[PDB]
């Protein structure tokens, strides 16, 4: 699915 | 006596707080930088507790890799604390990252493992998984979303530093939602250590509130948003949902305009979370409720 | 209660982290400029030239500054105007990059493009006709010569540095851009704390125009890839007098030494970082400077  | 840090990991935090003047009720927002640190983000925090509690938990060793699957903020934190400890890390990422990004993260000596674009974060889990399973003796995944030691630096240090900059007067933390560890832990810091029961505040996109929805029973439907660095699509494990008092949402839209805002109006230099974390705030600032409070917000990244 | 009323006021307070694989039993220690409020050195005087502007009278609610720029001086000018409700205007040339407009247009610049061919000197000599065209309204704080440029390192960087090594720095390495830095940290240790400290300044072997003077020869200036040093004069912030070394890198060692600092100590620091630990690393190894505490200026990330 975002970039953390 | 003296204030040497033996190596780029011991410098994290003690980020500044400063007031806004063109948002809130007579100056009761406070954002807290936490662009002022190594690597830039609020990431370098459980950079480098994670990696100083696997050396004294004894899973990270001398010649020990670590692999980490992050397209974000985090792999950054972890190359240079890699970098500045002397480990060996593999960084698992899908191939939408930035060329700055690619370059930034070999020139720290990331070993970097692309992993196809559409499979998203869940395939480059998946090849993290896959390259530690290989040789489990050779690797270690710290794993951020359900680490502890990711909530516990903030109960330490990120937590005291706003305990200690506002004379402990702080009465609401506005916080985004990444893994969580950030709200997690400087609610734990000031709610427990600090015995204050604050206004914990988690902020969340309005493209994927899983959060809201969970609180209220609602089936939760994730979806894509532009909030670089929240709304994960899922509740992590480093959120601790009891100590969550209030949830807003922010979409990207008005998050990117509130940091274009915050630049032009504050001069203040920070991400598009930042911006969703502000306009929340900034909602709750004009309330009735809070117009006495005074409110902490994260700003997580330059 | 530590909330500052405007993000001008968090200048400073930066970091020494000492150095793992450079110098002698870890005698190179740097102080990283990169976590400012702008995220290089030129945050402390950007705040500093309109404060004492202000203090002054001479910055005044209504007025605007005017300034040309090709670097981190115009990006740390621009934050405190938004910072402290001044319009600004940059000149800078048409030849800049597209990430530089927007950053600089995103801090609510009013940027006005000069002519590429004419290159930097056309946007000084743009920026001056702006400010001739309506004295009342326009300001320009000029770094090379404002004293309050080296004042603030005297204030702020220089005590910093006293204040973290217990006063035990014996050397300070700094890059000269507008040699504010290395001229009020020297002024602070050697005046202020009264310890006769070595001040090593560190300018391109393509440009090395202090050397030059200092050596009573002929100044040769060059291009360089050296960005934030060189700029081939002896700008008026720099004082002669408290230079007690000069060290010359060239592009290529410093360039070599940031991708080392980067990969060996997990340091995001721009090219004239570089330079000064170069140039810090090759002193470390000297018997002179073998035991000597040497603190060393990373101006930027
Ligand atoms: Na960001
Ligand atoms: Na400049
Ligand atoms: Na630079």
């Amino acid at each position: 699915e975002f970039s953390i | 006596s003296m204030a040497i840090y033996a190596d780029n990991s011991y410098s994290i935090g003690n980020t500044p707080l400063v007031r806004l003047k063109h948002f809130g009720h007579n100056g009761n927002v406070v954002v807290k930088i936490e662009g002022r640190n190594p690597s830039y983000s609020v990431k370098c925090r459980i950079g480098a507790n994670m990696v100083w509690q696997a050396e004294k938990d004894g899973t990270l060793t001398k010649g020990k890799e670590i692999v980490e699957p992050t397209s974000g903020n985090t792999g950054i934190a972890l190359a240079y604390v890699a970098a500045a400890r002397g480990y060996k890390i593999t960084l698992t990422m899908p191939e939408t990252m930035s060329l700055e990004r690619k370059r930034l993260l070999c020139g720290l000596g990331v070993n970097l493992v692309l992993t196809e674009g559409a499979k998203g974060m869940k395939g480059a889990i998946a090849k993290a998984e896959e390259i530690v399973a290989s040789d489990p003796s050779r690797y270690v995944m710290l794993k951020q979303f359900e680490n502890p030691a990711n909530p516990q630096i903030h109960r330490e240090t990120t937590g005291p530093e706003i305990w200690k900059d506002t004379d402990g007067k702080v009465d609401v933390v506005v916080a985004g939602v990444g893994t969580g560890g950030s709200i997690t832990g400087i609610s734990r810091a000031i709610k427990l250590d600090f015995g204050k029961q604050i206004t914990s505040v988690a902020v969340e996109p309005v493209e994927s509130p899983v959060i809201s929805q969970t609180l209220a029973g609602e089936e939760v439907k994730p979806g894509p948003h532009k909030i670089q660095g929240i709304g994960a699509g899922f509740i992590p494990k480093n959120l601790d949902l009891s100590i969550i008092d209030r949830v807003e949402t922010v979409d990207s839209d008005t998050a990117l305009a509130t940091a274009r805002r915050l630049m032009a109006e504050e001069g203040i230099l920070a991400g598009i979370s930042s911006g969703a974390a502000v306009a929340a705030a900034d909602r709750l600032a004009k309330l009735p409720e809070f117009a006495d409070k005074l409110i902490v917000v994260i700003l997580p990244s330059a």
